[PDB]
């Protein structure tokens, strides 16, 4: 779930 | 009346992060060059919404204490504030007349296939925000208060979010007392704008659900972020 938001939060 | 060094630090971290958001050139050139039709106009709106989500996540990550919250609570806060934050930034763009280009962008939003049921309260809210002559500190603090809302659905540790939002409301009320000592109701007016922002959640969600699979507005990526 919420894959885009997860990627954006966890990226550097 | 002055902010404490602790309050000045909190405000500076918020202001620095808020100042990082900038409208990309390619999106600006699209408002100027694209065919003026419902399909082309909506596609520009979609691109603006995807850029804003990325900007919102970057801003949120720099909010003092956000990174200290439980990882699933961070997601829940981002998910629950995405729509409200977008309308608050849209109010700022309207009242600062960006990309400056503003009249063309307004013309595109009004001719993007979106019903007047959603477009009319939208501009009414921007005009309402415009009346308060909000400073950049007020826009940034209000955005941080919207994101750090401890009553969003699916939050596990709400008191942790409360500890982050309460000092921001303290700073905002103090800035109202410092910059508007003649208007004791200024803080109450800003809170008035917060409740009006909350109404865009239902309205926006209702607008989203109404779009049929075969309609040009149907956008799976928009659905995932907003719900
Ligand atoms: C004032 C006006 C000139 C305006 O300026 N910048 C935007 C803006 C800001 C961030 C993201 C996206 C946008 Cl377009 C904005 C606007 O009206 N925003 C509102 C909320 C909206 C409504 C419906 C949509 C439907 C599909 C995608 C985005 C939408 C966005």
């Amino acid at each position: 779930d919420h894959q885009l938001l997860r990627y954006l939060l966890d990226k550097d | 009346m002055e902010l404490t060094p602790d309050q000045q630090t909190l405000l500076h971290f918020i202001m620095d992060s808020y100042n990082k958001q900038r409208m990309p050139q390619e999106i600006t050139n699209k408002i100027l060059k694209e065919a003026f039709s419902a399909e082309e106009n909506f596609l520009i709106l979609t691109e603006m919404a995807t850029n804003h989500v990325q900007v919102l996540v970057e801003f949120t990550k720099k909010l003092p204490g956000f990174q200290t919250l439980d990882h699933e609570d961070q997601i829940a806060l981002l998910k629950g504030s995405a729509v409200e934050a977008m309308f608050l930034r849209s109010a700022e763009i309207f009242n600062k007349k960006l990309p400056s280009h503003s009249d063309l962008l307004e013309a595109r939003i009004r001719n993007s296939g979106i019903s007047d049921e959603y477009i009319t309260p939208m501009f009414s809210f921007y005009k309402s925000i415009g009346e308060l002559k909000m400073t950049q500190e007020e826009y940034a603090l209000l955005t941080a208060i919207v994101i750090l809302s401890p009553d969003r659905q699916y939050i596990k540790d709400r008191e942790a979010v409360e500890k982050l939002q309460e000092p921001l409301l303290d700073v905002l009320q103090k800035l109202c007392k410092i910059h508007q000592p003649e208007n004791p109701q200024h803080f109450a007016c800003l809170l008035g704008r917060l409740t009006e922002l909350r109404t865009f959640n239902h309205h926006h969600a209702e607008m989203l659900m109404s779009w049929r699979v075969n309609d040009h507005k149907f956008t799976p990526l928009l659905c995932e972020i907003w719900d």
